[PDB]
C-alpha cells in the first residue's frame, strides 16, 4: 500500500 | 494480544498505534517478514528514476537488528519508534548506526563516501547541487574533515553528534534534519 | 546544500 509505505518513509526521511 | 503489550512497553507508541502500524505492515507484507529485496522495491516506488538499491540496503541493515536478513514487525516498530519519537541523542545514535557500515563504533571516510554515494545514486538525478558539492567525494571531503576533530580518519559517535548539530545539512537525507535545524 | 532535503520533502509528500 503506497500510503502505508509513504507514511513510514516520511518518518525516516521527511 | 499479549505481544502488543510488550511492544507498547518497548516503544514510544500506544497500543492502538502499535496495532495500527501492524495492520499496515501485515497488509503490505502478508508473510510478516520483509527482506532486502522487498525493501528496495519499496524505495523504488518513490524513487523510480534512480538506483535506490544501495541506500535501501544500508537502511535495511539498521532495521535488521538481529542480522537475520529479514525485518520482523518488532524491528520495524522499534526503528520507527526511535526515529520519530526518540530523544535527539537516540535519533543521532540511529543515524550513526546507518553510517557505521561495519559496526565497529567508527565512521570512516570510506564508510561515509559509500552512504553519500548511495544517496546520490538514489536521488541525485532530481536535485541541482552547487558545483563545489556535485559529487560524493567533494561533499565528503568537506564534511568529513569538518567532523574529524582528532584528525584520525575515523568519526566517533560524539564527533558525529557534535558535527551534525553544527551543520544539520550533514544528515539532510534524514528526518533528523528537522530536529537539528 | 539542503537540496536532497528539499527533494525528499516533495518526493514523499502526503
Ligand atoms: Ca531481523
Ligand atoms: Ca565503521
Ligand atoms: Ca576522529
Ligand atoms: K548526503
Amino acid at each position: 500500500n503506497i500510503e502505508f509505505r509513504k507514511a513510514f518513509l516520511k518518518i525516516l526521511h521527511s | 494480544p499479549e505481544v502488543v503489550e510488550e511492544l507498547t512497553r518497548k516503544t514510544y507508541f500506544t497500543e492502538k498505534e502499535v496495532q495500527q502500524w501492524y495492520k499496515g505492515f501485515i497488509k503490505d507484507c502478508p508473510s510478516g517478514q520483509l527482506d532486502a529485496a522487498g525493501f528496495q522495491k519499496i524505495y523504488k516506488q518513490f524513487f523510480p528514476f534512480g538506483d535506490p538499491t544501495k541506500f535501501a540496503t544500508f537502511v535495511f541493515n539498521v532495521f535488521d537488528e538481529n542480522k537475520d536478513g529479514r525485518i520482523e514487525f518488532s524491528e520495524f516498530i522499534q526503528a520507527l519508534s526511535v526515529t520519530s519519537r526518540g530523544t535527539l541523542d537516540e535519533k543521532l545514535r540511529w543515524a550513526f548506526k546507518l553510517y557505521d557500515l561495519d559496526n565497529d563504533g567508527y565512521i570512516t571516510r570510506n564508510e561515509m563516501l559509500d552512504i553519500v554515494d548511495a544517496i546520490y545514486q538514489m536521488v541525485g538525478n532530481t536535485v541541482e547541487l552547487p558545483e563545489e558539492e556535485n559529487t560524493p567525494e567533494k561533499r565528503v571531503d568537506r564534511i568529513f574533515a569538518m567532523m574529524d576533530k582528532n584528525a584520525d580518519g575515523k568519526l566517533t559517535l560524539q564527533e558525529f553528534q557534535e558535527g551534525s548539530k553544527a551543520d544539520p545539512s550533514i544528515v539532510q537525507a534524514l528526518s533528523l534534519y528537522d530536529g537539528l535545524v
